[PDB]
């Protein structure tokens, strides 16, 4: 199975997928196709789960003894799965071999032009093409479900009238459907007789010259039933050959009953989701016809008819995963359809609209950004005005007492071209998490280079707070990417300090010199990070004093507040 | 009985300065010292000169006598307060006349009327007097002339807080702007000799009145972010400013007057300093009258503990800044190519902001030193 | 080639694709793969062209002598192409065999949740997956182009700094890129030496043990160049084998020059589209290395490096077609990218917004629709109030004179449960077409059943006006589907009458008893048709008096106008 | 000097009819004949009864003396015209009190205050007095009481066309509604004995004033399609009416008063006929005064060539129709289940429309016959 890796010093979700062969030649040469497919589906489950829930990292132990990745690649089934889930691969993945492990750093799935909100390995909604039953991909299923939800059901044009047309010898699909219909009501079949119709969008024919015929039906029937129930219904005949000569399967009575019961259970186990007022079920009808040769019964032929449905009909639950708390779980049908159908929520008042569209940055300076403004322009004496100590009332309070703290912050922000650190009594509570009282304060430095750090200060020379800082950095990463709408690669580093009674040193932990990331995780943008932080704090209902933009001017002008969306 | 006009229509002694009126840093106070400062005839004279420059006295067949009559009654109506007086109205009129009749690099000109010379032969500079019909431009000019008429000397929030009669009369929704538009149009319709729109049609007059009221109401700073966001969403995601669709032209004139209204921190340092003195003196007067009532003294309106630099820096950063950035991202700020394009207004704005941030840092540091 | 069929009595675009085999067994058994692929691409061009420009019908002559379509199907390559272009097939296509022809009725492509505005057979924009160069599908190309257009270019993080990381033996793709880079600057190759790197997102290796090697390069190189130029650039080495042992191709000098020149032309013929201010070109560099075995030259190896680009790079022009006037033509690169990138335009004032959202039709009556209102509620004496003679001032004028006309209209609207016919001096001019003066008036009856008819009246007993009526019905169909936003299957029938001096009869033409359509083309909706007509007239700048909704009430209340969008 | 009140506060002879006040077809004119029609005390009495029903005299601690004082001054202020008089205000007040305090099948109730009995034990009917705080409901009731105050008897378009003084005072933007709100609040603040909001906080009073002005201004028919489209776009594509978000509650009260204002063609045929007589008589008066000035007589306002049926049918089809459909698609129209749900209001509306379309067809056919 797949389990979260709780003993890694990464500030991220680290899924452990077990042992996995790698290299293209060795994935090919692997003399066990079943284990190969199992490994592939495991890695793909992990990747989908990390895409649906913030970021992450997939950790797999290199199974074969000799691997390099600079002369072996990854594989060709793994690459196929990766490219199937993601549109553009190098925008979402980064591969890194670290000794005896192969790591895959997964960005978070971001809303794009397609309109998708999650990623699914397979929707399991089958649609009926002209002759073949194919599974709907992401955009097909999206449009299908949105269309069905728009009309609170699915429209039909039930036989109120046949169109008064001219007289002419015309041939259409309705001919094949009607011929198959008269076939369905036929009472006995001459063995080795020819058919007058072929397979179309309402007619599928299957040979199945198998001795068992129970497992094959139980495993293939739901996809054809879901194909028919999603486009116009139709008939399924089992017992013909590829030349339409009636042959039937050689089965005897007392088997027909168990086979019919198996068909019944295999259809009643198929999921379904109604957008309509009432809640019907999959209306169909089984039937068994004899294939009398001369006066004897050469076998039987199974005829099955499925009617058009009012709403969706899955062949299985949708393959969509996410890591809820730990022990990565599959999305439920209600949650999956909720992610697919329901819109994205947003208000975007005009004040916040301008505070966001201050981020144009066309080929020109475009000065005056409203998110990095601060009234007290004088902290940390030896320096210029380039570090906005944001809260301006928590920072001054915290710097008045705790004498070592101001000198520590000055030592820390010396090598920063331009940034803005944001204090707090506890970031864990601001991010909706359990608090611990031993921590003095926190901070969040967001500079041009140097991905965002999370300083955790405290005065207790007994504990470590590594768990606290890592959980907080993890949740901040996930909140940024998911709620804040940051659409690039982020990693929240960490640092822990110890402020004793006149001791302003002893950094007890520096996460940057403990973990190695890919090359692109180190160059953030510092303006979209600020917008993401704004939006995440707003959606979390904890945007209070950060991002000052003082209102002594507004209160004079008369402009109102800008947040706490209940007024 | 009614205020008619001075005996001579257009005075001659104020020459050689009206000709240097196409410069963004117009020497307005030198003109106030030039014209007789006792009565006050700056707005009427400047209006006559600008209209005669645009030739609007011919394009609409307006009698100059009743024109001067109306505008003299207007300028007499402007209260004599430190900031919102007839000099401010003349400044806004000149700023609009500049922004709409000067070359704008990267424009596409299409009964319009252009400025006096404009030396327009090239295909690199357009002016807004070519994309905007003459009627709408005259409407914008007249709206800028009568936009702070009969100003009481207070803010909307003050009249709303103490529940003044003029704030109950308008239900606390753009009190001052509605009052200005209503009183100005009332004075216009009062006498038959003020009627300088005698040669306009009926639908022409109705559309003119609509545009003038719209322009006047657009200068309420409570609508600032709405107007800025609407202009952003029309030149960022759309095709831009379709000069055919009349709502686009209306939004353009509204933003043009919004920026011509607050243009103190976009001129030279001297003019900016003088306007700042005026505005802050008016704020101090309001603070006196508001402490006299027992109300808590508002921010920045305390003549005992001024915070002038804070006020002007916050203003330049929050209001005039984003407005100029929006008005410039649409490529409407007037400038010139350099051998890439030099915009004097944004330069003045940045320089003034840097000066104020020097003063802020200096005072802040000295206070932090002494306070220990 | 493909040519519009000008001699058919359909009110539609009828493309003629020539002779085409049909039936699955015969398409399989066809002993000529080249002709089969040619026929398939021809049918697919026709289908894409009809999808991009209103509706249509594809007409192909059955090539094989014996075809039924009720026992032969269509094929399996044709179905694959159909399903590739369209998401849901039975929603857009209908097949009909009419004697010696096979007709395909194609709906018009309608804006859906995907955001696409046209359909393309192949974008020809290649992207580089982990190891394989694949062509972008519709949604991938859509997101790619929209992203590039948003930033007025394509962002990079040019080597300003290498991220200060810890010290550890880590392996990544940058290793393979750097090794290939040092390989590229190498001066001579030992024949039969091993490589230390494999192929990745920056490194592709090709064997090509061909005698020619010119045609193969000229035909395969542009897709790899477009793959590299669209994601991070990279190197292409030609002359290795599948085991990375250097072999090279056995070519001699004076061939290397012609081969380099062919590479140069094959890269300079590749299209490109810039969203950036400047307009660079595809920066690369060819180079040829010797493969010295012992002291001799065993051949050569061609090394090619492509740099990352600022904007799109096509391998060919995009496969997107449309029928412009006749002689169906391929979309140009500017027009294609304009359809893909630029938004859909719409204003939708609040008055029109309510006049449209009056079409809710939830499970309830929801009376008072504002589009079928009329003041004069008394025409055609023997009847109830169920046919809104719309213009109300052109209709009364036309009925006062032309005595036979009122009795004709009464005879015609007798068998209509509920409809609304809309007169005009000439619908051809209202739809932006050349007029002819011999026609008295026109009309447009839009009932529940009975798809919309186009009555054309005239008093001349010499001509026919079949061309006029068919052109008008065709353009009305296309305008409805494209501009009006009608998202179902429509067909505008026709009728021509003759009004002599007191002769009110002699229908000279009845298009319904001349052409046969599929079964679903006969049941329109009569409310979305009205909305579509409203929007089409508005976008055409000819919405004057149709859809009365009298304004004597508005002029009293004070509500403004509702259209002529210049105020 | 000021209008204080009648000597006895609450009169007793008008009983046995105020108890049958929870019926949509309230016999209002029988009450006008019940109360002394000379002075006029219908609005004050109905307001007292409704507030005492809602218990708002306790939930806000209001003195009944000053309450009756203010509302009597109000009802004295209502001009004595044929339609927009104190009876119309009482009708709108009763309609709002009905729409907000009666069971609404398919609702989810959550210092609120419910009606007198309401027999609320089930979980099938909610009332809007459970989703809306008491302050906002009292604001809606007071706004409905004073919403046509001091009506001149003309339309907005008439005052705007002849350029009346009251139309220039407000710049031709919701002339009548602004005038009503301003004059009502001015009369309220005039005397110290009208102050029946003495036990309200400062922020409470400010929010109350805001909500009352919003409700009054929302009843301008020029904003009809904007309000209808906004309500459509909030219960069609959104989650619906979030009863937590205050803008949703504000929009709900605005639409509730928009529909309670025009509710003539949603009552029985007799009440509807009487209201129609009133409105058309006022239109005829305006047409007289507008022909006296030489202006072209407006449509439907000609007492020589009336088109009453056309007016009422066009009104019911274009204004009241879509408004009821929007207010009902959100599931807010009060009704009952049937053994599926029977809405009396929409029934009355459909029946009245069918009657008018009978009269239209009959007159049209007869004219077509005779005219030949
Ligand atoms: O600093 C300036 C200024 C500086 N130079 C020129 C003009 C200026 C105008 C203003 N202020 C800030 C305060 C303020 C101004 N206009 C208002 C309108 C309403 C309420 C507050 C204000
Ligand atoms: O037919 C009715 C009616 C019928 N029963 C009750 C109330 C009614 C109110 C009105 N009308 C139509 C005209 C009208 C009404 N209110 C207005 C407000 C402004 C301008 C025009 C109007
Ligand atoms: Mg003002
Ligand atoms: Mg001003
Ligand atoms: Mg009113
Ligand atoms: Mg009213
Ligand atoms: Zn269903
Ligand atoms: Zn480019």
């Amino acid at each position: 199975n797949i389990s979260v890796d709780l003993e890694t010093n990464y500030a991220e979700l680290v899924l452990d997928v077990g042992r996995v062969t790698l290299g293209e030649n060795s994935r090919k040469k692997m003399k066990d196709c079943k284990l190969r497919k199992k490994q592939n589906e495991s890695v793909s489950r992990a990747m989908c789960a990390l895409l649906n829930s913030g970021g992450g990292v997939i950790k797999a132990e290199i199974e074969n003894e000799d691997y390099s990745y600079t002369k072996d690649g990854i594989g060709l089934d793994l690459e196929n799965s990766f490219s199937n889930i993601l549109l553009f691969v190098p925008e979402y993945l980064d591969f890194m071999q670290n000794g005896n492990y192969f790591l895959i750093f997964v960005k978070s799935w971001s809303l794009n032009t397609s309109g998708l909100r999650i990623t699914t390995l397979s929707s399991n909604l089958y649609k009926r093409d002209i002759t073949s039953a194919k599974v709907m991909n992401a955009t097909a299923a999206l449009e299908f479900l949105k269309d069905m939800k728009k009309t609170r059901g699915r429209l039909y044009l039930r036989p109120e009238l046949l169109a008064k047309r001219p007289c002419v010898d015309i041939q259409e699909e309705n001919n094949m459907k009607a011929l198959a219909g008269v076939f369905f009501d036929r009472t006995e079949l001459d063995r080795k007789e020819k058919l007058t119709f072929t397979e179309s969008t309402h007619v599928e024919i299957k040979n199945f010259s198998t001795e068992r015929l129970l497992q094959r039906i139980k495993e293939i029937l739901p996809q054809y039933v879901s194909a028919f129930a999603n486009t116009d219904g139709g008939y399924l005949f089992i017992g013909l050959n590829e030349d339409k000569e009636i042959i039937g399967f050689k089965a005897e009575m007392s088997d027909l009953d168990d086979l019919e019961r198996e068909i019944e259970k295999s259809i009643r186990k198929m999921p379904v989701h109604h957008f309509c007022m009432e809640k019907k079920k999959i209306n169909y009808s089984c039937k068994f016809l004899g294939v009398y040769d001369k006066g004897s019964l050469c076998g039987y032929v199974c005829a099955l008819r499925v009617e058009r449905f009012c709403c969706a009909v899955f062949a299985k639950e949708p393959d969509s995963w996410h890591v809820k708390d730990n022990r990565v779980m599959q999305l439920t049908r209600k949650e999956w359809i909720q992610f697919m159908v329901e819109a994205e929520p947003k208000f975007s008042s005009a004040y916040e609209e301008v505070i966001s569209q201050i981020n144009t940055s066309l080929p020109a300076p475009h000065s005056w950004p409203l998110l990095e403004w601060q009234r007290q322009r004088h902290h940390c004496p030896g320096l210029s005005g380039r570090i906005t100590y944001t809260p301006e009332n928590l920072c001054r309070k915290l710097f008045l007492q705790h004498e070592g703290l101001k000198q520590l912050i000055c030592e820390e922000m010396s090598s920063v071209r331009k940034g803005s650190l944001i204090f707090s009594r506890s970031w864990s509570v601001d991010l909706g998490l359990q608090e611990n009282h031993k921590v003095l304060c926190d901070a969040l430095l967001i500079s041009q280079d140097s991905p965002p750090v999370l300083y955790t200060f405290h005065m207790v020379q007994d504990e470590e707070f590594k768990g606290y800082s890592t959980q907080t950095a993890l949740t901040l990463k996930q909140k940024l990417a998911k709620i804040g709408g940051y659409t690039k690669k982020v990693c929240v580093m960490t640092k822990i300090f110890y402020l004793s009674p006149e001791g302003m040193t002893s950094c007890q932990y520096d996460l940057r010199s403990q973990v190695i990331y890919p090359e692109s995780y180190y160059f953030t943008r510092r303006k979209y990070l600020l917008k993401a932080l704004f939006k995440a704090l707003k959606r979390l209902k904890s945007l209070r004093d950060q991002f000052s933009f003082a209102e002594n001017l507004y209160q004079i002008i008369g402009i109102d507040c800008f947040q706490k969306n209940d007024k | 009985k009614p205020i008619l006009a001075p005996e001579p229509l257009v005075m001659d002694n104020l020459d050689s300065i009206m000709e240097q009126l196409n410069t963004w840093n117009f020497p307005i106070f030198d003109l106030v010292e030039n014209i007789g400062r006792k009565c006050g005839r700056i707005l009427s004279q400047v209006s006559y000169r600008l209209f005669e420059d645009m030739g609007l006295f011919e394009a609409f067949k307006i009698p100059i006598r009743e024109f001067m009559n109306y505008f003299h009654a207007l300028e007499i109506g402007y209260r004599d307060i430190p900031y919102h007086n007839r000099i401010h109205a003349t400044d806004v009129l000149h700023a609009v006349w500049y922004l709409t009749t000067q070359p704008i690099p990267g424009l596409s000109t299409v009964g319009y009327v252009f400025s006096k010379t404009y030396n327009v032969t090239d295909d690199k500079y357009g002016c807004l007097s070519g994309n905007i019909p003459a009627l709408e431009l005259m409407a914008l000019y007249v709206a800028a002339a009568m936009h702070d008429y009969d100003h009481p000397g207070r803010t909307n929030a003050f009249l709303v807080a103490t529940s003044a009669p003029q704030a109950v009369l308008y239900n606390d929704r753009s009190v001052l702007e509605n009052h200005h538009a209503a009183a100005a149009w009332n004075l216009f319709m009062s006498r038959p000799e003020y009627n300088f729109l005698i040669n306009l049609d009926h639908v022409e007059f109705k559309h003119f009145r609509f545009l003038v009221i719209e322009a006047i109401l657009a200068t309420d700073l409570k609508k600032h972010f709405d107007f800025v966001a609407k202009f952003n969403g029309k030149v960022n995601d759309d095709v831009g400013i379709d000069w055919t669709n009349e709502n686009d032209r209306l939004l353009v004139c509204q933003m043009c007057i919004k920026l011509a209204d607050i243009n103190g921190p976009a001129k030279c340092k001297e003019l900016h300093l003088q306007w700042t003195d005026g505005i802050v003196n008016e704020f101090y007067e309001q603070g006196d009258e508001e402490a006299s009532l027992g109300l808590p003294i508002s921010p920045f309106m305390d003549r005992s503990a001024p915070q002038l630099a804070n006020l002007q820096e916050s203003f330049i950063s929050h209001i005039v800044g984003p407005l100029c950035n929006s008005y410039d991202s649409a490529g409407l700020m007037p400038g010139k190519w350099v051998e890439k394009i030099y915009c004097q207004i944004t330069q003045h704005l940045l320089q003034n902001h840097k000066m104020w941030k020097k003063v802020i840092e200096e005072e802040q540091r000295l206070a932090g030193i002494e306070n220990q």
